């Protein structure tokens, strides 16, 4: 009974810490995720034309 | 000029548009320029085997052409370099990429071209005067130890026009320069040489030096000449390779060339890390024996064919040597990997296995490959005397001795010598059998033997007749209880077992015996007949008359004695001088004496 | 950066076995990555393994079934097989394809590497010679196995190599005497699920599974995938080494499955056989396999590889051991006979053997009489042995007092030594005093493997 007690306690306090770390990331993500979804869009706008390498007529 | 590819299948590549081709030429394949050679052609197509892993070459890929075959670099600073299977020096590329990895075909030059190094004319040679190919001319100190002779490379002679000045020149720096029709060419400090071609030489010559071996067994009892052919197969387990590093470790020779065929790299390991520790000296100064040696490393994750090539450069470098003048020992580790890749590059180019999968030709290359050796004259006005031994190491499939390889191994060497998986199992180091290792050099090396030490051939015969009577006993005393035996067969059975455990046994490893000279072993042999001998006789007598010595009756008298026989190996020779060690053999064999006489 | 639209083709022109081949391809990329899109919507994947013209041969890791030459569509990446790293893995479970099992997403990947990876330069090599601390006498003391090396375990059907493998990965330590802990990597190769779950609570009862890098594959899952699986766990190893300065216990199980399917791919391949048909770059496939390992220069870190493998029929000459034999330094060798007489730890002293005595002993480290009482204890127990053989024919009536002695040593060294236990950790110090005190039988003189220096110094006790 007394290891059951402990248990949920112990339990309570790594949900608070998981808590804890959960706003940690998400405020890493806000702090630059809109740069990095224009680097991402700067990516994908690029085309770049190029025949194959070796191709030979 | 070009080719494109056409398929490829791990380490084979067929291409195409490649009409103008000639087998056994180099060539490079793909955007990392991989070097390859031909083997196969058919109409415009053909085949490349490369020398290294194809995960990166696809179709259509560009195919350079290049005139010259197989090809290696000799001259200065190839002496205590390490090598891989075609020729790249280790430490340039480590400086280049300051990396620990290998990256795919790099192209470095052999030998640096970014270091000067002193210079001395022939002192006898003018401008004018006529010379032909085999010549030394110049002599270039790579260190303190070992003095570069250079000679004009064959197929060149003519006179000389000039000669560079005693001085500083790196090895683009032109030095000689002749001419024989009416055309002057010149001639720099690194010579260009084909890999599968045979320096040619003067002529043959016998074996007349004995090739040192620092074990007590395999040089009193199964010796090897300066310039013969040794095998050593031997199952796993055994780790034989450790002898291929006591035979590098100590010997008369005057260069070390070692060569790796699918090794591990921990054997680089622990040779490159105790090289320089050691050190020796022979006429003055001492310097470490890693001036002395040169190292061709290829490990198994290495690609296929490499190996094969690896051989190749390794007799080269050992030729090369061989011109300059003196005697080169080198041993080649792990020939069945070599054996191995033949099977493979055949079994993918798809020919018809002939015997056990391998291919229908590796006897003749094998015998060829072997037969680059011996001890001859060189090709000059200074007349030197080259000489050259092999000891190539074979890996037996499973420990048969019926494999082809192995049979072939033995069919072409005149020196074998036999391990044996029990023996390794004792730790009875050197597991040396005893049994089926035999020589052919012993005649040769009797006027030598009987020249400078007078006395061998009484102990090895006496020695080779008690082993073979032991040999014969043993099963029977295993079937007989040893109930029925007279005193001779105990006294024989019971020599016999002091002559393995004390005579054979030898840790190499243990400070006080890493090495051994032949004046303390014929020491031991001397001391342990006449201790058989003198047993032998008063057995007999006292048998014959009246109160038969027995053996523990002699053996509770000589206890002490024996006990003393069995401890004297315990030398140290390094902190003890020739002369003490002689002197305490002949105060044992008068204590043996006295003994002996105490009882009769 | 490949800014390459990717492609698909629908030419079929074969299948033979677990082979496909493609016609009308456009420029084959070799040793390439395809997936393939079943008619029922399945996904399926494989490598490219031949090309020639306008052919490529593919071959599938789960296995052909299903595919249809006029249906199925296969779609090509142009790149080598490249694998998910990332150190965050540890404390997970995956497939032998690298899949999630625990519900867990795909991993965020640190880096894509290289499956076959590449080799290491020679001269960027550094002897290992730290002795490690294994909490087994037969092993600490006999066949002392050090950091950078490889040693795997020769194990039959029954024998208990698993729980060999239990106490080498609960009881690592260091003999040299900050904190230390061990990376675990484990992947399984087919192993029927009851020893996959007996390693797991095993696992958990180290209490680090967040060192537990863990990846299982299961008899009834195709074949071939187990020829990928030990390549991506030693891909990952090479991260958490050589990229985190971390030190990772490798440990894999049960080669001859490997082996099998190296041989059935061969057998489909119709290569050139080999002994007992094996294929002929079995050896070389190993050498990738194991020669990965080792420490190098400018890392602290190290790579220990523990490859237990099943043998057959309990010959020695059986290949498989044969060739791992002759690729690695040591072995160990579990006996069947010491099993049958119910003594535990049942590992064989005398037919084991490392080779890094040569280093990781010796003054300074251990002691100055470690290598002599090792060389006397292996000579005593041979000829103990070989006196027995001789004892169980002659009989104890004509024997002499040094055989009643040696059966009298060979008795107290099985009783003693050997019997370990299995969760009784023992110091080095310790073997070493137990081995003096079995030795102590002897009187001085049959010692014929001792110095006289340490024979006067140690033995009156």
């Amino acid at each position: 009974q007394a290891a059951m007690g402990s248990q949920g306690n112990l339990s309570a306090e790594v949900e608070q810490a998981t808590r804890r770390q959960v706003q940690g990331m998400q405020s890493s993500q806000q702090r630059n995720r809109e740069r990095v979804l224009a680097q991402l869009l700067g990516m994908v706008c690029e085309v770049r034309p190029q025949v194959h390498p070796n191709y030979r007529v | 000029t070009f080719g494109y590819v056409h398929g490829v299948s791990g380490p084979v590549v067929t291409a195409c548009d490649m009409a103008g081709a000639a087998m056994y030429e180099l060539v490079r394949v793909g955007h990392s320029e991989l070097v390859g050679e031909i083997i196969r052609l058919e109409g415009d197509m053909a085949t490349i085997q490369v020398y290294e892993e194809t995960s990166g070459v696809s179709v259509g890929d560009p195919v350079l052409r290049t005139g010259k075959p197989l090809s290696v670099e000799l001259g200065p600073g190839i002496m205590g370099a390490i090598f891989d299977g075609i020729q790249r020096p280790l430490s340039d590329i480590s400086s280049q990429t300051q990396s620990i990895y290998i990256p795919r075909g790099v192209n470095v030059s052999a030998l640096s071209r970014d270091i000067k190094w002193e210079f001395i004319p022939s002192k006898n040679l003018r401008v004018g005067s006529h010379i032909t190919g085999g010549d030394i001319y110049g002599i270039v100190n790579e260190n303190s130890l070992i003095k570069h002779k250079i000679m004009l490379p064959p197929r060149n002679r003519g006179s000389v026009t000039y000669i560079a000045p005693p001085g500083n020149y790196d090895a683009s720096d032109v030095v000689l320069e002749l001419e024989f029709e009416g055309v002057k060419e010149k001639f720099s400090m690194v010579q260009v040489w084909p890999v599968r071609q045979v320096r040619p030489v003067t002529e043959k010559l016998p074996a007349n030096h004995p090739l040192l071996t620092g074990q007590r067994v395999l040089d009193a009892l199964f010796p090897c000449v300066q310039g013969g052919t040794t095998a050593i197969p031997g199952a796993f387990g055994c780790g034989k390779t450790v002898i291929s590093q006591s035979l590098s470790k100590y010997s008369n020779s005057d260069v070390i060339i070692y060569v790796g065929c699918g090794e591990r790299g921990n054997e680089m390991s622990e040779v490159l890390r105790d090289f320089p520790e050691l050190t020796m000296e022979v006429d003055g100064k001492v310097e470490s024996i890693m001036k002395r040696t040169a190292l061709v490393a290829n490990t198994s994750n290495m690609p296929v064919a490499a190996r094969e090539a690896s051989i190749y450069t390794g007799i080269t470098l050992s030729e090369y040597f061989r011109d300059m003048g003196y005697h080169v020992s080198m041993m080649a580790d792990s020939t069945s990997r070599w054996a191995e890749a033949l099977r493979e590059i055949s079994g993918r180019l798809a020919e018809m296995p002939a015997d056990s999968g391998y291919p229908a030709y590796l006897g003749a290359r094998l015998a060829s490959f072997y037969e680059r050796a011996g001890r001859v004259k060189c090709l000059g006005n200074p007349e030197r005397e080259g000489s050259v031994s092999i000891v190539g190491a074979v890996s037996p499939p499973g420990g048969d001795f019926s494999d082809p390889v192995t049979s072939a191994t033995l069919g072409i060497v005149q020196v074998f010598w036999g391990l044996d998986k029990k023996l390794a199992q004792r730790k009875h180091f050197p597991s040396v059998n005893w049994l089926i290792s035999y020589s052919k050099y012993m005649r040769a090396l009797d006027e030598y033997y009987d020249k400078h030490f007078t006395e061998f051939v009484p102990l090895r015969t006496k020695a080779k007749e008690i082993l073979q009577e032991e040999e014969d006993l043993a099963e029977i005393v295993q079937l007989v209880g040893k109930a029925s035996l007279a005193e001779t067969d105990k006294i024989t059975l019971e020599v016999a077992k002091l002559i393995k455990d004390d005579f054979l046994q030898q840790n190499g490893y243990t400070p006080y015996d890493r090495f051994c000279p032949f004046y303390k072993t014929v020491g031991m042999l001397s001391n342990m007949i006449s201790f058989y001998d003198m047993a032998r006789r008063a057995v007999e007598t006292t048998a014959q008359s009246d109160n038969k010595i027995t053996w523990s009756i002699i053996r509770e008298h000589m206890g002490e004695i024996l006990y003393k026989l069995s401890s004297m190996k315990f030398k140290d020779p390094v902190k003890d001088g020739e002369a003490k060690i002689k002197a305490d053999y002949a105060q044992l064999l008068e204590d043996m004496q006295n003994a002996f006489r105490s009882l009769e | 950066y490949l800014s390459q639209p990717r492609l698909t083709y629908k030419t079929v022109s074969g299948v033979n076995g677990p082979l496909v081949i493609l016609d009308h391809v456009k420029f084959p990329r070799y040793a390439e990555i395809v997936h393939l899109t079943l008619p029922d919507g399945t996904k399926r994947s494989g490598q490219v393994l031949e090309v020639s013209g306008s052919k490529a041969v593919v071959q599938v890791f789960e296995g052909t079934s299903g595919i249809d030459a006029k249906k199925t569509s296969c779609e090509f990446t142009g790149d080598i097989l490249r694998t998910p790293v990332s150190e965050d893995m540890l404390g997970r479970v995956f497939n032998g394809s690298g899949k999630p099992i625990d519900r867990g997403p795909v991993v965020l990947a640190e880096d894509f590497l290289d499956i076959m990876g590449q080799p290491i330069n020679p001269q960027c090599r550094i002897y290992p010679e730290e002795m490690i601390q294994t909490g087994i006498s037969a092993i600490d003391g006999m066949n002392s196995i050090a950091r950078g090396q490889k040693i795997p375990i020769f194990s039959a059907a029954g024998l208990p190599h698993n729980e060999i493998a239990a106490q080498i990965c609960r009881q690592a330590g260091l003999v040299k005497k900050s904190e230390e802990n061990f990376a675990i990597v484990f992947a399984a190769m087919g192993v029927n699920m009851e020893t996959a779950r007996f390693f797991k609570s095993d696992f958990e009862e180290n209490g680090s599974m967040d060192n537990v890098c863990l990846f299982l594959n299961l008899a009834n899952d195709p074949t071939i995938e187990r020829i990928i699986t030990p390549r991506l766990a030693l891909t990952t190893a090479e991260f958490l080494a050589y990229q985190c300065e971390k030190h990772v216990l490798v440990i894999l199980t049960d080669m001859s499955s490997y082996a099998e399917a190296l041989r059935e791919v061969s057998a489909a391949r119709e290569e050139v056989p080999g002994r007992r048909g094996f294929p002929g770059y079995m050896y070389t496939d190993l050498a990738t396999i194991y020669e990965r390992a080792g420490r190098v220069e400018g890392r602290n870190g190290s790579i220990t590889q523990i490859p237990i493998l099943t043998m057959p029929n309990d010959d020695i000459t059986h290949p498989i051991p044969d060739l791992t034999g002759y690729i690695t330094e040591g072995q160990i060798y579990v006996d069947r006979q010491l099993h049958n007489r119910q003594i535990y730890p049942p590992i064989n002293v005398l037919p084991s053997l490392s080779r890094l005595m040569k280093s990781a002993i010796g003054e300074g480290m251990t002691r100055k009489d470690h290598a002599d009482v090792s060389n006397q204890l292996y000579a005593c127990y041979a000829i103990g042995k070989d006196v027995q053989a001789m004892k169980a024919v002659v009989g104890e009536e004509a024997l002499t007092s040094d055989d009643l002695l040696y059966l009298e040593f060979l008795q107290k060294f099985e009783k003693n030594f050997i019997t370990q236990g299995p969760y009784e950790n023992r110091t080095v110090y310790e073997t070493l005093d137990i081995g003096w005190q079995l030795l102590r039988i002897f009187p001085k003189e049959m010692l014929k493997r001792i110095p006289q220096s340490t024979l006067s110094e140690f033995y009156p006790r």
